[PDB]
RNA sequence: AGGCUAAGGCGUGUCGGAGUAAUUCAGUUAAGGGAAUUCGGCAAAUUAGCUCCGUAACUUCGGGAUAAGGAGUGCCUGCU
RNA sequence: CCCUAACUGGAGUCCGGUGAAGCUUACAUUCUAGUGCACAGUCUAGAGACCUCUAGGGGGAAGUGAAGACCCCGUGGAGC
RNA sequence: GCAGCUUGCUACCUCGAUGUCGGUUCUUUCCAUCCUGGCCGUGCAGCAGCGGCCAAGGGUGAGGUUGUUCGCCUAUUAAAGGAGAUCGUGAGCUGGGUUUAGACCGUCGUGAGACAGGUCGGUUACUAUCUACUAGAGGUGCCCGAGGUCUGCGGGUAAGCUGCUUUUAGUACGAGAGGAACCAAGCAGCGGCGCCACUGGUGUACCGGUUGUCUGACAAGGCAUCGCCGGGCAGCUACGCGCUCAGGAAUAAGAGCUGAAUGCAUCUAAGCUCGAACUCUGACCUAAAAAGAGACCUCUUUAAGGAUUCCGGUAAAAGACCGGUUUGAUAGAAACGGGAUGUAAGCACCAAGGCAACGAGGUGUUCAGUCCGCGUUUACUAACCAUUCGUUCCUUUCACUU
């Protein structure tokens, strides 16, 4: 047979393509630190899309200098607060908690997603973590976070979101000693990010249901007299006859969407503390007003509105230094025209 | 080529017939594959606004008429945008008849001619008079 | 940012927004939305529709 | 004819709730391109009533012919 | 058709009532290779495999329908 | 000699049927590699070839004839490789050809009739039991009881592949014409993942015009595919938009260093250094049902907490999932904001005219009227009342309460 070429329908990479775990993306792997101590992620809220009007700064662009419309994606994102610092021992097997440390005082409303830790082992808790990072057992320090969302009016959700953030430092001990600084305490996504720095935005994508092959994976649909002979929006054959089995990379139905992706060099544009700097007319679509501080991401992001996104630094950013964007014209004209 | 500036859909795919709007002679050219652009299956090649073309003339003067010549899109009815935002359309697609590098066959380009080609063949830029 | 007025409802184009359409004679329309264009395509006049600006100067006149 | 209503016959072309996927039977619409699909324009689409103008090859002089290609058409006022 | 999308009504999905039929020696959660009447879920050697349920379209069960209608044979027929 | 991918030979399996060609759809495999990557030789100046070795990660397309496979032809293209999977794939499709019954042409036959000749026409049956795969759940297994955050035994990936233009540079090379590579940049083709600010489609919510007819006329409505036509918010979606790198290690062909056998020389016999789109790490998705069945912290034992009733949507085929519950803005109403359509009915005047009655229609009240599956303010109503598990269940096999 003089075989026709195709490329295989969707990709295998993200297999098995199943409900997400958790409404909280996930990070597996954190980038090597680069300076002074600092957290490597913040969690936000996405409230929508809207554009900018901005300058062009990107380096070597056909366009650079000249006006562009930059389609942004607002994202409603407060103060987080650092509720815990858990050490990690390395052995043959792999990292594994070995102690942490609760902050004293917590916010009320994490009751709701876990019962308040006592202030208990504040001082001791502390000084048992410096043993064990003096003595060589601890090999990493994370920081526990969770978002406040009980300011927020367009997400209605009032419990705390759970995530570990790695610190970013170069020593263990300068990353504990930083880690207790900020334990405990509420630090805003200025001391993270700043202005015109690319991240990497995890979500868990927009549920579609149980979709079709068609849409799953974008196979053909069935054409021309085979349009309306039974089978149209039908995989036109599972296997041959041997092997006989029907292999799992065959297109098929089944869950489409509400799955963890991790999109790379999302470019900030704006950081915001007023969300009537951004809210249209009418407010957002479904969602209502900014109300408190927010950052505008470059382009779109996985997740619908009020989705938790999970904010940090690059991880394969190909470019250098981008310097402070100039926006000329948010677009806060109505959405709903 | 140099990249342009603004997106273009590919709206032309093969087997369109777009008035040849300059005076080469040649009035209604048929294309039949697009310089630049490999395909995939079962899809047909598409030109949009600034892509080189091989047509077959089937409506012109009884010299040009059968031949395939090189052919540039200046024109389509299919909106494209403009990196500030705008998005621009035409009233009708367009072609003129050109060389491989870019020169056109003819003096003058009736209509307008969108700026995106002007910018990539400036030869076809300054033989056209009016540049949207 | 040159400042752009739809050509049937008398609308300012806002930046990132609207359409341009060209007519084969090298004429130039801006189209604030889709009505607009649609309205334009049908052959409706701005003077002849009051909810247009041009329509409302026209009955204004008298 | 088809559509809308009388009279007359019926709600029995004798299963119901529910509004949440894929897929399927039958339909509506689809930008730009317009047969590139296919064995093949299969299917679908186009046109369509009436009046008037005009109507080719060829022909057994009967036709082809509604050939083709075009224009008009509503409502109101007043009349012939 | 490029290249599919959205929408409508009936199915399907879920729920209440009613309610059959067709395949079936047995077991059976399989996958690879060999062997075997030379096309194995059951043999041999390995590799995998917790069970149950729902939806899906049909890879396999040389799936079901059926004493092959093609070829041959019958000291079998019929029609011409 | 190999392969068994062409035709043969054979008759071992199948005639109580393994649905028979070609195409289409989708997945996979081999390398004897067409292109992409790395090398070697040249009768390799460069460009471009020619021959060979390694290499299967990706690509290998669109069309005209023909039923075709094959083959020719066209214009693109990096190239438009071949072959296997029951000549992969009819409980997937198609039915063009071959292989039924009808008929015609030619040739055979006295004839019935025949042709490995042509032509026209010619029924594609099934409610999925088991298994396999794709997704979604319920349990037990592990386990102080529960919750939360993580780790990573493993599984998967192409998550990218490849061109065009500029620079290098009209430089190296060359007598000239002609004419590269390293690095860098932009854009494009295909693929992947995601999203709805913009543009487009739909939008049988909605708004308006209008045909025929019915409800007595106006007004308001029914029906005729939403009657038809025009417009369109939200939502979904592409024809729109965002992102889509390496680096490092070990290596194949190969190129070397040290070095003997063989006092020298030798890339090999030990040893060592480089060397690919391959492999591994790195990214990314998934991953305690990892039987070595995990680590840490918090809360608390008739509790911690979970589920259901209730109001919902970031989710949803059923399950599941994610929130709120009077210490509350979760859904609805009221009002306002923001939007869709296009200026409502009634009344006043004008209206081509008609002796009059009437009069399609125009202008003002009126950027009106109608409407919003969007937001804000607002507890005005409804998120109340409970309920069950965390007790084997009775027992006084008791840690009891008549
Ligand atoms: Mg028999
Ligand atoms: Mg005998
Ligand atoms: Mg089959
Ligand atoms: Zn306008």
């Amino acid at each position: 047979m003089a075989s026709i070429h195709r490329p295989k329908r969707g990709s295998l990479a993200f297999s098995p393509r199943k409900r997400a775990k958790s409404h909280i993306p996930r990070f597996r792997a954190w980038p090597e630190a680069t300076g002074e101590p600092k957290l490597q992620s913040f969690a936000g809220y996405k409230v929508g899309m809207t554009h900018v009007i901005m300058v062009d700064d990107t380096k070597n662009s056909l366009t650079q200098g000249m006006e562009i419309s930059v389609p942004v994606t607002v994202i409603e994102t407060p103060a987080i607060r650092v509720a815990a610092i858990r050490a990690y021992a390395e052995d043959s097997t792999g990292e594994k908690a070995i102690a942490e440390v609760w902050a004293a005082d917590l916010d009320p409303e994490l009751k709701r997603r876990i019962p308040i830790p006592a202030a208990g082992n504040q001082a001791e808790a502390l000084e048992n973590i410096g043993k064990l990072i003096e003595e060589g057992r601890v090999s990493d320090v994370r920081a526990v976070i969770y978002t406040l969302p009980k300011s927020l009016t367009g997400v209605p959700k009032k419990v705390p979101d759970i995530m570990e953030s790695g610190i970013s430092a170069r020593d263990l001990g300068t990353k504990f000693e930083y880690s207790k600084t900020i334990l405990g305490t509420l630090v805003s996504v200025t001391d993270v990010f700043k202005n015109g720095t690319l991240v990497d935005t995890a979500a868990i994508t927009i549920g579609k249901g149980t979709q079709g092959p068609v849409k799953r994976w974008g196979i053909q649909l069935m054409k021309g007299k085979h349009s309306r002979q039974g089978s149209l929006r039908q995989v036109g054959t599972l296997g041959a006859f041997n092997p006989s089995r029907v292999s799992w990379r065959v297109p098929q139905m089944g869950q489409m969407g509400y799955h963890q992706r991790t999109e790379f060099n999302k470019r900030i544009l704006k950081i915001g503390s007023d969300g009537e700097e951004v809210t249209p007319e009418g407010g957002f679509i479904n969602y209502g007003l900014v109300r408190g501080d927010y950052i505008l991401i470059k382009g779109s992001v996985p997740g619908p509105s009020k989705r938790l996104i999970r904010l940090r630094d690059p991880i394969r950013a190909k470019k250098a230094d981008l310097g402070e964007p100039n926006i000329l014209y948010i677009s806060r004209e109505s959405k709903q025209g | 080529m140099k990249g342009m500036r603004s997106n273009i859909p590919r709206a032309l795919n093969a087997g369109a017939q777009i008035a040849c709007v300059d005076n080469t002679g040649a009035k209604v050219v048929e294309i039949i594959s697009v310089k630049k652009y490999r395909g995939v299956k079962n899809r047909m090649p598409c030109a949009g606004i600034g892509d080189m073309c091989v047509v077959s003339v089937k409506k012109g003067t009884p010299e040009m008429r059968k031949q395939v010549l090189l052919a540039v899109v200046v024109r389509q009815k299919q909106e494209f945008r403009r990196p500030d935002g705008l998005h621009v359309s035409f009233e009708d697609n367009a072609m003129v008849i050109t060389d491989e590098e870019g020169i056109p066959k003819g003096t003058d380009i009736k209509g307008p001619v969108a700026r995106e080609v002007a910018e990539r063949f400036p030869k076809i830029g300054t033989t056209a008079s009016i540049i949207v | 940012m040159e400042q752009r007025k739809c050509y049937f409802c008398g609308k300012m184009l806002e930046p990132g927004t609207g359409k341009l359409y060209v007519k084969k004679d090298g004429s130039t329309y801006f189209m604030c939305s889709s009505k607009c264009m649609s309205n334009f395509a049908l052959g409706r006049l701005p003077r002849r529709t009051e909810w247009t600006e041009k329509g409302k100067i026209q009955l204004k006149k008298a």
